[PDB]
């Protein structure tokens, strides 16, 4: 997901602004669907929700936009268990051993022969929660093994909590409704107002342990992995209460990162720390916050909107609509001039004509240059020490940038791995006049339905994740609800598409109608006003009761 | 009663729900959800039950694409009648509302439902939905960033037995 704020210091008109890109399925529970909600003199509000959910996650009303992203913070940790030696059902925790919990839960199974069987499964459960094994990572033996405590599993508030955003008046309130009540499960969120402010929030569910208790608690080469791993035998490795939380156990409001800004914030994924560069958020728990490179997007994001320019409207949605494939940048360069240095290599002349002719994007029209770059920097990802400049955290906006060719080891390998990138192409027999729009697609009925974007993990703003299926791309997942913001004098001016239509019925009218218009990357008014919705000659209104 | 919306369709299908309250509110929004994806909301209803080796046997995934027999069993943990019950008891009562008017809006349009817009009618799986079935989506929603990311590893759990 890609989420910008833009205040009153950077916005041509002097007011906020906000750009709503989240990434997610096309299928599935969290499909998204769009929806303006009004009970008159107290809430109204527009945008898109997940299926069940009579809430809006990510909308806006009359002076406020907000939006969300998944956020790197941990939303549980995990637990490793000292077995008792006698007994491998039993755990210690100082020093005492403890019988594990069995539940069993029966499930119903239809057979060939069209009959039930009834499927009887125990799941032993910790002090903490349930057990857990990963094969060869967290196993279960004589020794040790793994319980689950997750933080959300204890946040009744929710539903709750979106209802309350929905009443939201403008920044200001947005932050104090969301910090009482603390109950945003795992994304940060992004907003403006018409005011001009620019909010980031890094304000979820999170599980607290004082800072001195970290060394002491954390599993270290667990942790090392990425893996919020705690000391499950020691009764000091409990998550710590601090009566501010609005949930025992979990980290108080003012201890999770917050930035309130009048130039911009933004965030595509990767930790607080770079929200706005120059106001780091640095000094939180490692279970909130760590400085990490940031990912291609969220480079490609900074690098539009570091400076002095006024941001447009415009601005914002080709940013989105360009489809610039930023990883290029860093590494397409050196490529092609390693092509040019073995123009008398056979196995290559495929590969790096591709690659000059590219335009550098994931359109429609972009050449099959994208489908050799996918293909080498898969690979590219794999060698040790390729990069001429490696990340330098002095330089967290240009680095790592490069391939480091003048030396020979580096040279060989980035030579055999675009050879076998060209080999793994040319081995799919998909021509090479094909353009991109010809591969990725989605598919309505027996139809086909050409898609734009790429994967977030190549630094295209407009993700887009897609699956072999046939002989196409499919696409599953990325770029989905749409939403750009404006405050002008009249009311907000909403501007988007839900990517994959309304109605996931092939059978609805709204089946493909915003898909066609995806493709085509031509977004559209969402009328939220009764002026613009009564403007609108597609108009249709019914009343029911019960 | 309690029971009334004002609804207006925009271009692309884009509801407009009315109510001068959330009980209304919420059979607004349930009624507009299911004329466009009722068939949807259904199949993920029984995934969140689990009951999907039930309907579709052993051999399917879940649109999340687990087994369906590892998917039954972690829902069915998840979604313990304990565990729903304390989970309806903590929501407010302009949740409770909004929940109850959106189960009996979506109800509304399956009784009327004759094939227009929905390709799934006539299918078993395809029935009445209840508050109870709308906090299983909420709570399937709320450990996707924790246990749910697990729910292959929990099913897997098993002691050792007598080996080396």
């Amino acid at each position: 997901s890609n989420a910008i704020a833009v205040g009153s210091e950077r916005s041509a008109d002097g007011k906020g602004m906000l750009l709503a890109n989240p990434h997610y399925p096309w299928n599935g529970a969290m499909r998204f669907y769009q929806m303006h909600l009004t009970i008159p003199g107290r809430l109204d509000v527009m945008g898109a929700s997940l299926p069940g959910l009579p809430v809006v996650n990510i909308g806006f009303s009359r002076h406020l936009a907000w939006t969300h992203t998944v956020d790197t913070s941990s939303h549980f940790t995990l637990y490793r268990l000292a077995l008792d030696p006698k007994d491998p059902r039993r755990y210690l925790v100082d020093g005492r051993s403890l019988p594990l919990e069995e539940k069993s839960v029966a499930i119903e199974v239809r057979g060939a022969d069209g009959k039930l069987s009834r499927v009887e499964h125990k799941v032993y459960q910790s002090i903490y929660g349930p057990l857990v094994v990963w094969p060869g990572k967290l196993d279960w033996n004589r020794s040790e093994a793994y319980a689950l405590r997750d933080a959300n599993l204890e946040n009744t508030r929710v539903l709750q909590q979106w209802y309350s955003i929905n009443q939201a008046s403008d920044v200001a309130d947005l932050r104090r409704r969301v910090e009482a009540l603390q109950g945003i499960p795992w994304v940060n969120t992004l907003a403006a107002d018409e005011q001009g402010n620019a909010l980031y929030m890094n304000q979820s569910v999170v599980p607290y342990l004082k800072p001195e208790l970290i060394p002491a608690c954390a599993i270290p080469q667990l942790v090392a992995e990425g893996l919020p791993a705690l000391q499950g035998q020691d009764s000091r490795c409990a998550w710590s209460r601090d009566p501010a939380a609005a949930q025992a156990g979990i980290t108080p409001a003012a201890q999770l990162p917050v930035l309130l800004r009048r130039d911009f914030v933004q965030n595509s994924n990767d930790s607080a720390w770079l929200t706005n560069p120059a106001s780091p958020l640095q000094g939180f728990s490692p279970l909130v916050s760590q400085e990490k490179p940031i990912g291609p997007r969220a480079r490609y994001a900074l690098s539009r909107l570091q400076g002095k320019q006024p941001l447009e409207a415009k601005t914002l949605e080709e940013m989105v609509t360009a489809n610039h494939v930023f990883s290029a940048d860093q590494v397409l360069p050196d490529l092609l001039r390693l092509c040019r240095d073995n123009q008398g290599e056979k196995s290559l002349a495929r590969a790096c004509a591709a690659l000059a002719q590219w335009d550098r994007g994931a359109n429609l029209d972009s050449g099959s240059g994208f489908v050799y770059f996918q293909r080498f920097m898969q690979r590219f990802a794999e060698l040790d020490g390729a990069w001429k400049e490696p990340f330098d955290a002095q330089r967290p906006l240009d680095t790592p940038q490069g391939i480091a060719l003048d030396r020979p080891q580096v040279a060989t390998q980035v030579r055999q791995a675009l050879a076998d990138a060209a080999a793994e192409v040319e081995k799919s027999g998909i021509p090479d006049g094909a353009r991109w729009g010809d591969l990725q697609v989605s598919t309505r009925g027996q139809e086909r339905i050409a898609i734009p974007g790429g994967d977030g993990h190549f630094g295209v703003y407009n993700a887009i994740q897609s699956v072999r299926k046939g002989d196409h791309l499919e696409v599953v997942g990325g770029t989905s609800y749409i939403q750009l913001v404006t405050f002008p004098e009249e009311g907000p001016k909403a501007r988007g598409l839900l990517a994959f239509s309304q109605s996931s019925d092939p059978r609805s009218p709204h089946y493909r109608d915003q898909t066609e218009l995806f493709s085509r990357q031509q977004w559209q008014t969402l009328p939220f006003s009764d002026r613009q919705i009564d403007a609108d000659p597609q108009l249709q209104r019914l009343s029911i009761r019960e | 009663t309690g029971l009334a919306a004002d609804i207006r369709w925009t271009a692309y299908g884009v509801p407009h729900i009315r109510a001068k309250d959330e009980r209304g509110l919420g059979y607004g929004i349930g009624y507009a959800y299911a004329r466009d994806n009722a068939c949807l909301l259904a199949e993920e209803i029984v995934t969140a039950r689990g009951e999907r080796a039930r309907y579709f046997g052993s051999e399917g995934k879940s649109s999340a694409e687990l087994d369906n027999l590892p998917s039954d069993i972690f829902y069915a943990w998840l979604n313990q009648p304990e565990a729903l019950q304390a989970f309806w008891q903590a929501q407010t009562p302009a949740v409770r509302q909004l929940l109850e008017g959106y189960a009996a809006g979506f109800n509304r349009f399956l009784r009327e439902a004759d094939g227009k817009t929905t390709s799934c009618l006539g299918q078993p799986w395809l029935r009445a939905i209840a508050t109870d079935d709308l906090l299983r989506l909420t709570r399937r929603w709320l450990v996707e960033g924790g246990v749910g990311q697990f729910a292959d590893a929990l099913v897997a759990a098993a002691p050792p037995g007598a080996e080396k």
